[PDB]
RNA sequence: AGUAGUAACAAGA
RNA sequence: UCUGCUUCUGCUAU
RNA sequence: AUCUAUAAUAGCAGAAG
């Protein structure tokens, strides 16, 4: 969480190189979810070993 | 620039950094499914190297059986298994002429064997085909197994305790009408035929963690009616293999390769100085599938010659159950629908009655090339030895075939000596010029050949004498140091904290001894170790950062400890390793430096993570704390009723050894009962005893009373 | 999909 | 329905 | 000087074929 945070000019993911035998929404979705889920336990900072 | 390693070989000969070229860091290919495709392509292949050989029919397991001996002579450089019986034996003729007595001491060396053998020799294999069960099982388990259904058959020379009492028990079961198999209370009864094929059968399964090879292959795994004669011919062939100069078996290590050098050395003084001398780095190709039994039962045989009969018979056992032998299939297959997302297993029993249809083209091909051999799940394969059965046998064969070399028979101004290790084989051809070279190697190929020897002729080379390579081992003018075999050896072993550090610093001394691993590369291996133990233990230093579990305790045995340097690593306390001090173990390395309460409490005679025996009073521990038992978790099918067998031996055990002290230092012997000799134990304890006074008329009386109530229940139940 | 490579995993009871 | 045989080496003591 | 051996407890781990 500290080393995401010293990094300023995070953007609106979108997809830049397509995995063609993949369903890439479902990375976007991914990403998505672990950048909610990191603001999510850090939102409470009571950040257990494991998420 | 573009970084190439293998550059560095145009500087440094391949030999002084062969080890770059073993690739042992990485992990080493494993099987995923099923090896009845290896096991299938394995039966064919034996029964094409053998194909115009002789078919006929078994009258007492009803397989059709492919006899290669004595065939046509090879046309082509294909391997061929049709080894000739007469140059088998004219080879072991010579190579008793020219080694003579050889084979008679060998017998009665053998002869002692086979009379004083144990039937618990068996026990001391691995995963064993159980016949019971047709499974595989722990070879005690297989054993134990076979001797309860042998005696609820009414076969119990076994009794006897010798190897050759159960072989005989082997060989009386082998005539029964039908064999009850009694599991657990369901009553089989198998017949003649399949009981048989049951104790023919080797359980094939495909070998894992194999280095060197891109594609899987099959091993296989006999039962228990062929171990016993396996190990009696085994021991008749190490006897042999013993006595010969050339035999690269049973010398292992720092002794085989002092052999090998002192042989090779030797051979290179013989050679005149006027001759040209070259030296073949060889294989053999389809070695264990071109092996005949029938030519090792003639080996046998010749071997044996003015032995008493009972001898000879044991030892032509074993070839004679192996020219009989089923291959087991193995698991069969797995078939997948992907339009209805279904996945099966199919057994291999069920391959001879399956539709084609379900397979791919090859293993359409290898199910009719096989099915002609099928009966009840196994495979008909008279040809062949099924994977290094025999080596000291055809260790023997191609020792022969070596000595068949010297110019008494060669005849001609070429001769030759070498190496043999099983299939692996150096060969010194010595001649006056480059065709006689040519002529030599030549003569040696054809004679392997004529005795089922196939020379791979793509992995084998030939150059001047001096350099050469043999079972792994590289030789420049003299064997080289090879560190990266011996890589998969450093690291944490998993047993417990004490023992982990024990193996860790040895491996690393050993290796500074036998594997030219130098000082500093010695003293980062150790800081490497100490890491990784560290690491898996959760020991680390007192006075650092790492969050753990163990952290806490960890940190207030540091700050309670006066004197840090005497704690143990496994207690957060330094290394104080080095060079000098490998050959000593941690917690003598540190005696001196301890404080006396954490050394009284690490060595506390009443540690409670190590076991405590009865002598309720209990024998004082002297092994350290770190030295606890890991859980072993064995927790999902039917095979739950041995947990109980197997706990109540272990409490019959446990008594038997507060009757008998010695019983776990030394393996107890004897025919009569468990109770029997506990009974017997107990009184002429008390005798002696009460005569030397420890114990008064009462308890004398009583234990007498106790006695005789217990042989009163044996009698009478 | 992916791992993987001559047959499997992508949970099973 | 799944780590075989053989040889050497190392460690440990249910 | 010899010494797998004028020898034989067992289990596990590594290597080789
Ligand atoms: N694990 C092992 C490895 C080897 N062996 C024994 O060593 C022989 C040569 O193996 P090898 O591995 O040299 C045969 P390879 O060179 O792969 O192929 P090729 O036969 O086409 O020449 C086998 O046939 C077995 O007797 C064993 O019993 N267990
Ligand atoms: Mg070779
Ligand atoms: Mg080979």
């Amino acid at each position: 969480i500290k080393c995401m945070k010293t990094f300023f000019g995070w953007k609106e993911p979108n997809i830049i190189k397509p995995h063609e035998k993949g369903i890439n929404p479902n990375y976007l979705l991914t990403w998505k979810q672990v950048l909610a889920e990191l603001q999510d336990i850090e939102n409470e900072e009571k950040i257990p070993r494991t998420k | 620039m573009d970084v190439n390693p293998t550059l560095l070989f145009l500087k440094v000969p391949v030999q002084n950094a062969i080890s770059t070229t073993f690739p042992y860091t990485g992990d080493p290919p494993y099987s995923h499914g099923t090896g009845t495709g290896y096991t299938m392509d394995t039966v064919n292949r034996t029964h094409k190297y053998s194909e115009k050989g002789k078919w006929t029919t078994n009258t007492e397991t009803g397989a059709p059986q492919l006899n290669p001996i004595d065939g046509p002579l090879p046309e082509d450089n294909e391997p061929s298994g049709y080894a000739q019986t007469d140059c088998v034996l004219e080879a072991m003729a010579f190579l008793e002429e020219s080694h003579p007595g050889i084979f008679e001491n060998s017998c009665l060396e053998t002869m002692e064997i086979v009379q004083q053998t144990r039937v618990d020799k068996l026990t001391q294999g691995r995963q064993t085909y159980d016949w019971t069960l047709n499974r595989n099982q722990p070879a005690a388990t297989a054993l134990a197994n076979t001797i309860e259904v042998f005696r609820s058959n009414g076969l119990t020379a076994n009794e006897s305790g010798r190897l050759i009492d159960f072989l005989k028990d082997v060989m009386d079961s082998m005539d029964k009408e039908e064999m009850e198999i009694t599991t657990h209370k369901k009553k089989q009864r198998l017949n003649k035929r399949s009981y048989l094929i049951r104790a023919l059968t080797l359980n094939t399964m495909t070998k894992d963690a194999e280095r060197g090879k891109l594609k899987r292959r099959a091993i296989a795994t006999p039962g228990m009616q062929i171990r016993g004669f396996v190990y009696f011919v085994e021991a008749l062939a190490r006897s042999i293999c013993e006595k010969l100069e050339q035999s690269g078996l049973p010398v292992g290590g720092n002794e085989k390769k002092a052999k090998l050098a002192n042989v090779v050395r030797k051979m290179m003084t013989n050679s005149q100085d006027t001759e040209l001398s070259f030296t073949i780095t060889g294989d053999n190709t389809k070695w264990n599938e071109n092996q005949n039994p029938r030519m090792f039962l003639a080996m046998i045989t010749y071997i044996t010659r003015n032995q008493p009969e009972w001898f000879r018979n044991v030892l032509s056992i074993a070839p004679i159950m192996f020219s009989n032998k089923m291959a087991r299939l193995g698991k069969g297959y797995m078939f997948e629908s992907k339009s209805m997302k279904l996945r099966t297993q199919v057994p291999a029993e069920m391959l001879a009655n399956i539709d084609l249809k379900y397979f791919n083209k090859s293993t359409r091909e290898k199910i009719e090339k096989i099915r002609p051999l099928l009966i009840d799940g196994t495979a008909s394969l008279s040809p062949g030895m099924m994977m290094g059965m025999f080596n000291m046998l055809s260790t023997v064969l191609g020792v022969s075939i070596l000595n068949l070399g010297q110019k008494k028979y060669t005849k001609t101004t070429y001769w030759w000596d070498g190496l043999q290790s099983s299939d692996d084989f150096a060969l010194i051809v010595n001649a006056p010029n480059h065709e006689g070279i040519q002529a030599g190697v030549d003569r040696f190929y054809r004679t392997c050949k004529l005795v089922g020897i196939n020379m791979s002729k793509k992995k084998s080379y030939i150059n001047r004498t001096g350099t050469f390579e043999f079972t792994s081992f590289f030789y420049r003018y003299g064997f080289v140091a090879n560190f990266s075999m011996e890589l998969p050896s450093f690291g944490v072993s998993g047993i417990n904290e004490s023992a982990d550090m024990s193996v860790g610093v040895t491996v690393i001394k050993n290796n500074m001894i036998n594997n030219d691993l130098g000082p500093a590369t010695a003293q980062m291996a150790l800081q490497l170790f100490i890491k990784d133990y560290r690491y898996t233990y959760r020991c680390h230093r007192g006075d650092t950062q790492i969050q753990t579990r163990r952290a806490f305790e960890l940190k207030k045995l540091w700050e309670q400890t006066r004197s840090k340097a005497g704690l143990l690593v496994s207690d957060g306390g330094p290394n104080l390793y080095n060079i000098r001090n490998l050959h000593i173990p941690e917690v003598c390395l540190k005696w001196e430096l301890m404080d006396e309460d954490y050394q009284g409490r690490l060595c506390n005679p009443m540690n409670p993570f190590v076991s405590h025996k009865e002598i309720s009073m209990e024998y004082d521990a002297v092994a350290t704390t770190h030295s606890w038992i890991p859980k072993r978790n064995r927790s999902n099918t039917s095979q739950r009723g041995i947990l109980e067998d197997e706990q109540m031996y272990q409490k019959c055990c446990n008594l038997f050894e507060k009757f008998f002290p010695s019983s776990s230092y030394r393996r107890p012997v004897g025919i009569s009962s468990m109770v029997e000799a506990m009974v017997s134990r107990a009184r002429i304890d008390a005798r002696i005893d009460f005569e030397s006074g420890r114990i008064k008329k009462e308890e004398f009386a009583e234990i007498m009373k106790i006695c005789s109530t217990i042989e009163e229940l044996r009698r009478q139940k």
